Parts: structure tokens; C-alpha cells; sequence
């Protein structure tokens, strides 16, 4: 009952001050959801208020969105209804900073579909599998940062597949660039992945004994490099009970879980290996190396010299710096490749089991986008550069869809339109992924050959190739410090972030020595032999990532978008705290006001005459069964028979524009009833034809 | 548009007696639809009860030749063309590729107005899907069905 449920209805709609006030007023009354047109804005409550129960679902399912208050379930039912009436792939695009609520938002949507949508017949319950996949991925893919206690270190795009009856038949997940370094490293205050701590706290006596593991996290150098083994908002013993139960739901056999646990324990052991000296570097303690051979199922000797030696054509020893580096490289490779395997294993579970038809050409997908959000810390390295660049590329797609495209369309059409000014981050995207001239392209150029280019030589060619650019700064331009040396400042859509260039070349080339690679190929562990095989065309991490996002974008462009915008209340993860400076900044770069303008003056729906006519033509006698004239003319008589007021629609050059959604729904509800009559025509024609056959 | 012929009335007279049953020169209302389908007409069930409700007001559940012949001449005046049947199908075809899954056809026929029985649909799919691949070509099926 508070403020205005839709910003479009806001008076003084051009006031940035009025905008935030509505957000603040609704937030304290615990209304976290608000509409700008079809776009839903979400504010992180940072406390559990249950709007997500089955009672709440029932009130949003099968109802029009303008007739009910604003809620995440509305977008869910709207998107599902869009997927039913017209049979087109739909995708819910969710944006926000770290901790904004994207991940929790995606899980709630799934829940709605799982308990709401009809069940298949011989189909299975992929519903429980679709839901149980989260706990498993969070354990392996999430870790507490300073921004978020549960933080996704991987990007996720998930497709849910529906049959023609509207029930889920299965699904597919895509993952993006897990943050590798987190396994061997953490900045102070941050943990490693949840999985490690769940195992130690929740693992049973017999299981931890078999893995040669101690319950105390402080006893593993990889677990506590951040001094943080614990989180008050997280019960690791419970999460473990859930994960263990989820693995069975997604059809991990008890043997596969014991094998995965073997791999998890190996990385823990791997970090505990200490190297001492000769003249050069060798393993002092036999404890870790022991369990290591058993759980990894390799030969203890080949591993030891693999850690202590390098193949050059004989084997030269290594030192404490080099011996520790190779160790970390192995641990990163083992966990990362295991994560990839884990996703495929899940995908193998969500995949529908059928041969061909009927039909499976009639299945449509509902995409859900959950990525890692913009994040900025005191120290920012390659991992943040990838993540922040990811949000740039997706921030462009948002603009392309909600601002650029919609406005360029009016121009091409006959629609009267007064242009709304928006900031275009396309320039920032080019700074990164532009051919030849781009940061990623440069970093690749310096990655040719070893022992030649360094972190510092990279930044040098960076200064030289990118010259006086608005979104790029280094210590060689203007007044800085505050801008240091060996680092560059990049100004993103979400604000400036300082990056250290140290570790960039080593992290861009993801390099595992043949020495260690061979050792892993000899593993007798089932999961390990799948991740490592045999032994040219070594593409860089940054370029491969660039390929992934491009594919991800073109996947989203091919679908009918829905938009959810998540907003972070405060930096403290505190409930009831509304920080005006913070919310303002977000509203500004998200361009929410520029969006409110476009929605107020714009049209909710547009379709080409031919398409609009083929679909609704049965609703008018002059257009049924056929129309011989120009499609615009057919749409003209058709909409008159439908009773559209002149203010409810606009006839453009190639398309028809309908201002409000209520207009189209009432029309779609008419076509819904008309189908009843058309079916009767077929049934009557068959009943007639059939009798004449089996008789006469 | 189409008006009864002198020949046509003879055709309808001969076929009408087969169902004469008792021989009153009368037919049962519950038997009405069957004789129309036998004559080449494809009446909907709702259309059938409208005809029943007019001539059955005297009860007895019977209708004679003159008033039957009237129902036949009206039904012949508006009859769905092959093009209207194809376009009706096309609505339940989402691709626009001119195919529907037997599974989806069975689902609509049984779940949408004037629903067919499961036994009826079985028979429909049998000659509608000729190759038995689970896909039906409706433009081809419509021809066969409306074929004269
Ligand atoms: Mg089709």
C-alpha cells in the first residue's frame, strides 16, 4: 500500500530524488520489488522475509502482472505465459553487483516453476534435479568474499526445457570461467570454496579418516590463507547434509561421491606439502604425499619428482619458489577441471531421456542468466578484470535492448518519438575486446614466448598502444598517485577499478607443465582420468573467455528478454539499512531514470504486420480464413473489429505498435477462446470423414 | 448459394429410410447426426442439438423427412472449405512448417471443445500419420479428409 508500485505511474518522473524516495519508502515497509514498465527492480532485504512460500506462488500463477502487486513470481508467471501462448525461447536477464541478490533471485524463479508448472506424464522429476543442482554448484563454485558471504566465482546460464503441455522435461547449464586462484589463495577475510569447510565440519568420522583429514580447518594452508575459517551467516554442517542429499537427487552414485571427495581431499593435502632444500628442492614430510598417492591414484614417486623437477632432454631440479609454484598450478588445474566435470555430470542428469518425438521439435527453453557481478576490492587482479569485463559486455546487451534498439526502431518506423539520451558503454567494451587494438589482444601479443615479456613490459605496451583514452589511465597520465605504478585504472559503467598488472601474463596463459599433466593422465581415479587424457593449439584464458561471452550474447539475442535489476542496499550486508549514496550511484549507471522515460512514452508491444495477421486473423471474418490484400490493411480491419481505440495502438511503416499490455492480453485471451471453435471444425470434419470410411 | 437438386432430394430420401427403424418414415434425434455424416455433411455437435431442439419440442425424440431435408439444406449452405480446415490446423502448428506431433494433436483434440474420445483420436492418428513417425502432415491430411 506504499508509494507507487510502478515508477511509470510516478509523478515528477524526471526527479532522481523522487525515484530513490519511492525505493526507500517501500524498502523500509519491506517491499523490495518495484516495476519500471515490464522491468522489475529488486532491492536486497538482507534478511529473510518469506514472500517465496507456496501461498505466495498461488496468487501470482496464471494471472496478469498489472493486476497484482510487484513480485519476482510475477515476472516468472509472465515469462512462462509468454512461453506458452507464443512458442518462443524466453530468457530472464538478471543484473547486479556482488551481493545484489542475483543468485537468490534465480533460485526463487526455479522454485516457482518447479512447484507451479504441471508435471509431465512419463516425464521424470527434473524439478527436484533442477533445484538440487544449486547446493552442489554453490559448494564448489561459491566462496565468501568481503562483498558477499555466499559468492559465485563462476558465471551461470541455465536453460529449462518445456514440452508442448507446459511441463519441464529437463534442462542444461552453461558455466563461465571459474575463479581459479581462489583454490590456492585468498585475500584476508575471505574463505576458499564452501565445499572444503562443509566436508571438515559435516563429514562423518569414517569418511574423514579415509581421506586422512582433520576436522580443524586451521590445519590446512589452503583453507585459511585469509585467517577466516568461519562465517556467522553460514552453517557448514547443515550445508553439507544438504549437498550430500542433493548429489543423490542429481544421480551421483555413492562411488562417484567418494571419488569426488578423494579429489577434494587431495587439494587440501596438496597445499600442506612443504619443500625444504638441497643446494635443490624436495618434500620434507611424507604425510601428505602418502594419502596423495592413494586418493589421486598415481604413483607416489612419479608425483614427487613431478613436484620437484622439470622436463627440459633431461630433468633439472627446482627451488622453493618454483617447487611451490608448480604445486599450486596442479591444485588449481585439478579443482578447475573437476568443476568443469561436475557441471557436465549435472548436465548429464538434467538432460531429458527420449529418442525422437513426439515431438521434441515443439520444446521451448526458458533461459535464466546468473553471472558474477561487478566487484571492486583494495587489490584487484586478473580475476576481477575478467568479472568486471563480463558485466560490461552484459551491461551493453541491456542497453542495446532497453534503450538503443527500442529507440532506433521508432525512427526506422513512422512513430513519433522524442529521443531519450543514454550513456553507451560500447566504448568501454571496445577498449577491452577490440581487435588488435584491445587490452585482451595486447595481453595476448605479450604472451608469445617466455622469459621475454613481464608484467611490467605488458603495462608498457599498454600505455603505448592505448593512448590517452577516457576509460583507461596509468601513472603516466595526469595526477596520480593516488594511481600507483605497475597498475592501470579502468573506468567501468559501475565506476573506476584499479588493477595490478602483476600475475597477468601467468594467469592469462593457463599453464600446466607436461611434467604434471602426464602425472595426472596416469591417475586411476575415474573423475581424474576424465579430466586428464593423452597429451599445439593453446588458446589464452582471456581470448577463450572473450569467445564464451560472445556466444553467450548471441544466445540471449535469440530469445525474448525479461529484465530483473538487482540493487544493493549497503556495503555492510545489513538489513533495513538504506544507503542513499550507494543506491543513487547504482540507479545512475544502471540508467533507471532514462529507462523510466522510455517506458512512460513508449509502447509495450510491437510486431510485423504479416506476423500479427497470421496469428490473430481468426478473430475477424474479413481476415478469415484468408486475406488477399496488403498485410497492413488486414491488420487495419482486424484491429477495428477487435475494438482497439486509436490511442491504444499506432500503425508504423513495417509494424503495428500497441502501447499497453492489457490490450494484447485481452486479444490473446480472445484467440484462446477462438481455438475452441477451430478445434471443433477439425473434430467435425474428422467425425464426418471417419464414419464415411468404416462404412459405405 | 447451393440449392438442393431434384436428384439430390432422391439421394437423401433413400439414405434416410435406412435409419427409418420402425418405418414411421421417422428417425430418432439421437440418430440424427449419423445420417447427415452418411450424406457427406460434417455437422458439429452443437449444430446437432440446435436442430434437435427445434423439431423435438413436441417430444417423441423424432424427426421426419421434410424437416430433416430442411436441416440438410441449411447445413449445406455454410460448410467449412478445405482452406478453412487447413487454416484451423495451422493455428495449432507453432513452427509453421505444416507438421504437428501426433502427441500434440491427440492432446488438443481431446482437450479442446467438442472433445474426441481417446478411442476416436487413436483412429484419427492412424490414417493422419501415414508413416507412423509420430509426425502428421495436416495439409495432406486435410485433403484426404475433405476429398470428394
Ligand atoms: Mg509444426
Amino acid at each position: 500500500r506504499v508509494g507507487v508500485q510502478d515508477f511509470v505511474l510516478l509523478e515528477n518522473f524526471t526527479s532522481e530524488a523522487a525515484f530513490i524516495e519511492n525505493l526507500r519508502r517501500r524498502f523500509r515497509e519491506n517491499l523490495i520489488y518495484t516495476y519500471i514498465g515490464p522491468v522489475l527492480v529488486s532491492v536486497n532485504p538482507y534478511r529473510d522475509l518469506q514472500i517465496y512460500s507456496r501461498q505466495h506462488m498461488e496468487r501470482y500463477r496464471g494471472v496478469s502482472f498489472y493486476e497484482v502487486p510487484p513480485h519476482l513470481f510475477a515476472v516468472a508467471d509472465t515469462v512462462y505465459r509468454a512461453l506458452r501462448t507464443e512458442r518462443r525461447d524466453q530468457a530472464v536477464m538478471i543484473s547486479g553487483e556482488s551481493g545484489a541478490g542475483k543468485t537468490e533471485a534465480t533460485k526463487r524463479l526455479l522454485q516457482f516453476y518447479a512447484e507451479t508448472c504441471p508435471a509431465p506424464e512419463r516425464g521424470g522429476a527434473v524439478r527436484d534435479r533442477l533445484l538440487q543442482s544449486n547446493p552442489v554448484l554453490e559448494a564448489f563454485g561459491n566462496a565468501k568474499t568481503l562483498r558477499n558471504d555466499n559468492s559465485s566465482r563462476f558465471g551461470k546460464y541455465m536453460d529449462v526445457q518445456f514440452d508442448f503441455k507446459g511441463a519441464p522435461v529437463g534442462g542444461h547449464i552453461l558455466s563461465y570461467l571459474l575463479e581459479k586462484s581462489r583454490v590456492v589463495h585468498q585475500n584476508h577475510g575471505e574463505r576458499n570454496f564452501h565445499i572444503f569447510y562443509q566436508l571438515l565440519e559435516g563429514g562423518e568420522e569414517e569418511t574423514l579418516r579415509r581421506l586422512g583429514l582433520e576436522r580443524n580447518p586451521q590445519s590446512y594452508l589452503y583453507l585459511v590463507k585469509g585467517q577466516c575459517a568461519k562465517v556467522s551467516s553460514i552453517n557448514d554442517k547443515s550445508d553439507w547434509k544438504v549437498v550430500r542429499k542433493a548429489l543423490t537427487v542429481i544421480d551421483f552414485t555413492e562411488d562417484e561421491v567418494e571419488d569426488l571427495l578423494s579429489i577434494v581431499a587431495s587439494v587440501l593435502h596438496l597445499g600442506n606439502i612443504h619443500f625444504a632444500a638441497n643446494e635443490n628442492a624436495q618434500v620434507t614430510t611424507e604425510n601428505q604425499l602418502k594419502y596423495l598417492t592413494r586418493l589421486l591414484s598415481v604413483e607416489g614417486s612419479t608425483l614427487r619428482e613431478a613436484l620437484t623437477h622439470r622436463k627440459i632432454e633431461l630433468l633439472s631440479p627446482l627451488n622453493l619458489e618454483q617447487a611451490a609454484y608448480a604445486r599450486d598450478a596442479l591444485a588449481k588445474a585439478v579443482y578447475s577441471r573437476t568443476f568443469t566435470w561436475l557441471v557436465g555430470k549435472i548436465n548429464r542428469s538434467l538432460a531429458s531421456k527420449d529418442v525422437e518425438s513426439p515431438s521434441w521439435r515443439s520444446t521451448t527453453v526458458l533461459g535464466l542468466l546468473d553471472i558474477y557481478g561487478f566487484e571492486v576490492f583494495q587489490h584487484n587482479s586478473f580475476e576481477q578484470f575478467c568479472i568486471n569485463y563480463c558485466n560490461e559486455k552484459l551491461q551493453q546487451l541491456f542497453i542495446e535492448l532497453t534503450l538503443k534498439s527500442e529507440q532506433e526502431e521508432y525512427e526506422a518506423e513512422g512513430i513519433a518519438w522524442e529521443p531519450v539520451q543514454y550513456f553507451n558503454n560500447k566504448i568501454i567494451c571496445d577498449l577491452v575486446e577490440e581487435k588488435f587494438k584491445g587490452i585482451i589482444s595486447i595481453l595476448d601479443e605479450e604472451c608469445l614466448r617466455p622469459g621475454e615479456a613481464t608484467d611490467l613490459t605488458f603495462l608498457e605496451k599498454l600505455e603505448d598502444t592505448v593512448k590517452h583514452h577516457p576509460h583507461f589511465l596509468t601513472h603516466k597520465l595526469a595526477d596520480r598517485k593516488s594511481l600507483g605504478r605497475g597498475e592501470f585504472r579502468l573506468l567501468h559503467y559501475a565506476g573506476e577499478v584499479t588493477y595490478s598488472v602483476t600475475g597477468f601474463l601467468d594467469k592469462n596463459n593457463d599453464l600446466l607443465f607436461r611434467n604434471l599433466k602426464e602425472t595426472m593422465c596416469s591417475s586411476k581415479n575415474p573423475i581424474m582420468s576424465q579430466c586428464f587424457d593423452r597429451s599445439k593449439r593453446p588458446e589464452t584464458v582471456a581470448t577463450q573467455f572473450k569467445m564464451s561471452l560472445l556466444q553467450l550474447v548471441e544466445i540471449l539475442q535469440s530469445k525474448e528478454p525479461a529484465y530483473v535489476r538487482c540493487i544493493k542496499p549497503n556495503d555492510a550486508k545489513q538489513p533495513g539499512r538504506f544507503d542513499e549514496v550507494l543506491i543513487r550511484h547504482q540507479v545512475k549507471y544502471l540508467g533507471l531514470l532514462e529507462n523510466l522515460r522510455v517506458r512512460r512514452a513508449g509502447f509495450a508491444y510491437r510486431r510485423k504486420y504479416e506476423a500479427f495477421l497470421q496469428r490473430y486473423k481468426s478473430l475477424c471474418p474479413e481476415t478469415w480464413p484468408t486475406w488477399a490484400g496488403r498485410p497492413q490493411d488486414g491488420v487495419a480491419v482486424l484491429v477495428r473489429h477487435l475494438g482497439y481505440k486509436p490511442e491504444e495502438y499506432k500503425m508504423g511503416r513495417t509494424k503495428i505498435f500497441i502501447r499497453f499490455p492489457k490490450t494484447l492480453f485481452a486479444t490473446e485471451d480472445a484467440l484462446e477462446v477462438r481455438r475452441q471453435s477451430l478445434a471443433t471444425k477439425i473434430q467435425a470434419a474428422w467425425r464426418g470423414f471417419h464414419w464415411r470410411q468404416k462404412f459405405l | 448459394a447451393d440449392q438442393l437438386t431434384e436428384e439430390q432430394i432422391a439421394e437423401f430420401k433413400e439414405a434416410f429410410s435406412l435409419f427409418d427403424k420402425d418405418g414411421d418414415g421417422t428417425i430418432t434425434t439421437k440418430e440424427l447426426g449419423t445420417v447427415m455424416r452418411s450424406l457427406g455433411q460434417n455437422p458439429t455437435e452443437a449444430e446437432l442439438q440446435d436442430m434437435i431442439n427445434e423439431v423435438d419440442a413436441d417430444g417423441n425424440g423424432t424427426i421426419d423427412f421434410p424437416e430433416f431435408l430442411t436441416m440438410m439444406a441449411r447445413k449445406m449452405k455454410d460448410t467449412d472449405s478445405e482452406e478453412e480446415i487447413r487454416e484451423a490446423f495451422r493455428v495449432f502448428d507453432k513452427d509453421g512448417n505444416g507438421y504437428i506431433s501426433a502427441a500434440e494433436l491427440r492432446h488438443v483434440m481431446t482437450n479442446l471443445g467438442e472433445k474426441l474420445t481417446d478411442e476416436e483420436v487413436d483412429e484419427m492418428i492412424r490414417e493422419a500419420d501415414i508413416d507412423g513417425d509420430g509426425q502428421v502432415n495436416y495439409e495432406e491430411f486435410v485433403q484426404m479428409m475433405t476429398a470428394k
